[PDB]
RNA sequence: UCCUAAGGGAAGGGGUAACCCCGGCAGAUAGCGCGAUCACGCGCAUCCCCGAAAGGGAAUCGGGUUAAGAUUUCCCGAGCC
RNA sequence: ACGGCCUGCCAACCCUGGAAACGGUUCAGCCGGAGGUAGGGUCCAGUGGCCGGAAGAGCACACGUCGCGCGGUGUCCGGUGCGCCCCCGGCGGCCCAUGAAAAUCCGGAGGACCGAGUACCGUUCACGCCCGGUCGUACUCAUAACCGCAUCAGGUCUCCAA
RNA sequence: ACAGUCGACUC
RNA sequence: CCGACUUUGUGAAAUGAAUUUUACUUAUUCCGUGGGUCGGAAGCGGGGCAUGCCCCUCCUUUUGGCUCCAAGGCCCGGUCUUACCGGGCCGAUCC
């Protein structure tokens, strides 16, 4: 055969990301002493699109701690934020819709975003358009925490965990149907070269498992296991079952 | 300390004294006057330009500078240059129309090298 | 005098920016400090076989002192004055052709030298450098001087001991005999060195040393042990 | 010519049997800079070079002229950086 | 080209003033007690008007001189437009797409440190002096100068456009 | 709300 | 994918005559900064219903402003010796 698009895609050729027009990485700010000790007050400048991310970005001028300069910080805007906003971010910070905050100051049930997960790693969950961690519960024996991601699983984070409480801006974005093709090709792409995609049936046995026959079929089971050797997981991964997904397995 | 980094010192060098020069002999000047100047060319194209606009048009070693032009075009036929212009022409060697300024006439120049 | 007046900068976690005061912990420094740091706190932290622990045990800084004393008396010669021995018995060779000279004596070092002296027994005094790098020229000597019963010291500071000899580094020294005039004022130093290693090698030759943790690991031993008691 | 984009080459370092391969890995970083020398003080961030005769760009217009050059390269005039 | 003066579009901005009986305005929008209509001002574009450059230049005629002569006259006045090209202004729309970076330049915050008035410290002003280096530059750019073994109906990126 | 001048075009 | 050996040290109990469990930090591995405030003990307030002797605090919540290169205080030391320069500390808790 031949090396199939699964794995071409990593050698960086043609499918790096697309990110010439991207306005940089979208994170919180360098911990330090006054925003582990007390608050930090920082103003909302611009809320500006970042091309390729759902996700609005803002903006965020603060002053330096301890030299002369502002510092333009760059966050994933909440719902709710708006220019002249201020934000005041560490542990001291008011619980407030866009103010940043360690778990160790979230009363439960309240929801967050951007979740840290290694205290000053500066924010790696819940960050995509419209999605949100609940802080379930907290655990001061060991300085834990427990949240509900978005994708309905539990992680125990470190108590000292940054996040900006509310939700990511943007929701409901994936609710209206693209209706074109060129939709289609304008979102990807700004994101990377993964469009068009073909079906493997319709290609030829040399460059895809499924590949070739009279008729169209994959000719095998297509659920594959997890150690297949690279060119050969192509199909279901892994699957644990398949088949529309009715009752409590919907869950 | 004030910073949190640690950037190198400042230490002291000395300048190169060699206990032996490299190259002792002095070097000579190889772009002197005369290879600076080869000779004038004497088209009747050029020989236009001798009488009307008061321009003499040498022919000079390709790896001349305008600064060395009117250098040597002083120090030989103890003139001076205005204003040169040079371009290589396409069989290779560099030309150069040195016009005078009008104190000098480049009728009398022309004569008292023998061009026209 | 009225216009003088005060002015409180309020220094506080978002008043004024703070002053050019003290960061020296937090300095980066370069790959070459850094390592020699964490040198010695590793071998803090690891625990140390007696052989090499019997070091970090020296000479007390008063019987040290006194000692060297008596080391800078018998300095070797320097090479400003071993011209000169050599230049003015040229004529006692050339005129009366007969030697006058008696034993000049001084200390002995370099370590060759001195395990050939002690292992001949030879040697009436031993001062071992404590901090020789690679420390295994010297993890012996303690405990040869130890088994063939010669007075031995571990002093610290290989270059004071090559300051004696006028050498870089000098790493042992060793005394055969001294002048007739301070019999007394040596053998008063011989035994309290004898005292303090010629008779606690059988005793510190079993001891481990190191494990002296960080100081945030014993504020935390002292937290716990609390709360567990 | 200068600047950077996609992107390329590289000093220290890591790999490689070697050719070669890796550039953010953070190393007293390649460059130090700025006032100052009649010297010294201050800062050192994210730190080299290459890369477009269609991207960014110090400044020029008119009238003449040669067999062949120029619209603005020469000539007369008037400017500009 | 360039220099001075004048004008000052469509937007934006300032001052007086206080709007319902609602008004102002667009092809469309839209705007107004967060201050409209109104009166009066500022600034901005300009490839706009006048003057300098500049009629001596260029063209066109008319002569008369042998030989880049010389002489003369003119180089005016309005009106138009769903008109074509280039540009600019400002609206409106589309986006799960928001549509490059840097050099260079300008501006501002702060005010360490500085000086005279028989004289000394500045001055981003006016005028004045000097210098401006290296390489390309002819020609074709196509049913004959490029590629297709050719002076091959093929192919090869553009600007002007009655 | 009338008079004077002008007006390239469309129906 | 998995086991064993290896880098691989430190010490504790429970079962067996080696097994699963644990705790340490220094090897190691991941992460973060322009290596910018760590650990301990102080002190400033506030809860007091054993005056305990323990807890909760570190002089920024505020309106799209600005914040750097310290004012100030005492003590040295030179200087006209009848008028002016260099510094020790505190402000900025100590280890
Ligand atoms: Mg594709
Ligand atoms: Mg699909
Ligand atoms: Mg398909
Ligand atoms: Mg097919
Ligand atoms: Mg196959
Ligand atoms: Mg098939
Ligand atoms: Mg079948
Ligand atoms: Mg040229
Ligand atoms: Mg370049
Ligand atoms: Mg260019
Ligand atoms: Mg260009
Ligand atoms: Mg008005
Ligand atoms: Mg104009
Ligand atoms: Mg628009
Ligand atoms: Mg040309
Ligand atoms: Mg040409
Ligand atoms: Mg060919």
């Amino acid at each position: 055969g031949r090396v199939i698009r699964a794995q071409r895609k990593g050698a960086g050729s043609v499918f790096k990301s697309h990110t010439h027009h991207r306005k940089g990485p979208a994170r919180f700010r360098s911990l330090d002493f006054g925003e582990r000790n007390g608050y930090l007050k920082g103003v909302v400048t611009d809320v500006i699109h970042d091309p390729g991310r759902g996700a609005p970005l803002a903006k965020v001028t603060f002053r330096h701690p301890f030299r002369y300069k502002h510092q333009k910080e760059l966050f994933v805007a909440a719902e709710g934020m708006y220019t002249g906003q201020f934000v005041y971010c560490g542990r001291r910070a008011t619980l407030s819709v866009g103010n940043v905050l360690p778990l160790r100051s979230v009363p439960e049930g309240g929801v967050i975003c951007n979740v840290e997960h290694h205290v000053g790693d500066r924010g790696v969950f819940a960050r995509a358009s419209g999605d949100y961690a609940i802080v379930i519960s907290h655990n001061p024996d060991n300085g834990t925490s427990r949240i509900k991601l978005p994708s309905g699983a539990k992680k125990i984070v470190p108590s000292s965990c940054r996040a900006m409480i509310g939700q990511v801006a943007g929701g409901g974005r994936t609710e209206k149907p693209m209706l074109k093709a060129g939709n289609a090709y304008h979102k990807y792409r700004v994101k990377r070269n993964s469009w068009p995609k073909v079906r493997g049936v319709a290609m030829n046995p040399v460059e895809h498992p499924h590949g070739g026959g009279n008729h169209q079929h994959i000719g095998h089971a297509s659920t594959v296991r997890r150690d297949a050797p690279p060119g050969q997981k192509v199909g279901l991964i892994a699957a644990r079952r398949t088949g529309r997904l009715r009752g409590q397995a919907a869950a | 300390r004030t910073s949190v980094t640690f950037h190198r010192p400042k230490t002291l060098s000395k300048a190169r004294d060699p206990k032996y020069p490299r190259i002792s002999t002095p070097g000579r000047n190889k772009l002197d006057q005369y290879q600076i100047l080869k000779y004038p060319l004497t088209t009747e194209s050029a020989m236009k330009k001798i009488e009307d606009n008061n321009t003499l048009v040498f022919i000079v070693d390709l790896k001349a500078d305008k600064k060395k032009i009117k250098a040597a075009v002083k120090k030989m036929y103890d003139i001076q240059a205005k204003k040169v212009n040079t371009l290589i022409r396409p069989d290779g060697k560099k030309k150069a129309y040195v016009k005078l300024t009008p104190d000098y006439d480049a009728l009398d120049v022309a004569n008292k090298i023998g061009i026209i | 005098n009225p216009l003088f007046e005060k002015r409180p900068k309020q220094f506080g976690i978002g008043g004024a920016l703070p002053p050019k005061k003290d960061l020296h912990r937090f300095v980066k420094w370069p790959k070459v400090v850094r390592i020699q740091r964490q040198r010695r706190i590793l071998k803090q932290r690891l625990k140390v076989p007696p052989a090499l622990h019997q070091f970090t045990r020296t000479l007390d800084k008063n019987l040290a002192t006194n000692l060297f004393k008596m080391l800078l008396k018998y300095r070797p010669e320097d090479k400003a004055a071993k011209k000169e021995r050599l230049l003015k018995r040229a004529q006692a060779e050339a005129e009366g052709k007969t030697v006058e000279a008696k034993k000049p004596i001084v200390v002995k070092y370099g370590l060759n030298h001195v395990t050939y002296l002690i292992e001949q027994s030879k040697a009436q005094l031993v001062v071992i450098a404590h901090d020789v790098d690679p420390i295994e020229l010297v993890v012996w000597l303690p405990a040869l001087c130890r088994k063939m019963e010669v007075p031995y010291c571990i002093v610290k500071g290989k270059s004071r001991l090559g300051s004696i000899v006028h050498k870089k580094t000098a790493s042992v020294l060793c005394l055969t005999t001294v002048k007739n005039e301070d019999k007394l004022e040596f053998s008063k130093i011989l035994e309290a060195i004898k005292a303090n290693f010629n008779d606690k090698f059988d005793e510190v030759r079993k001891k481990w040393g190191g494990g002296v943790m960080g100081s945030k690991s014993q504020a935390k031993t002292k937290a716990r042990e609390r709360l567990i008691a």
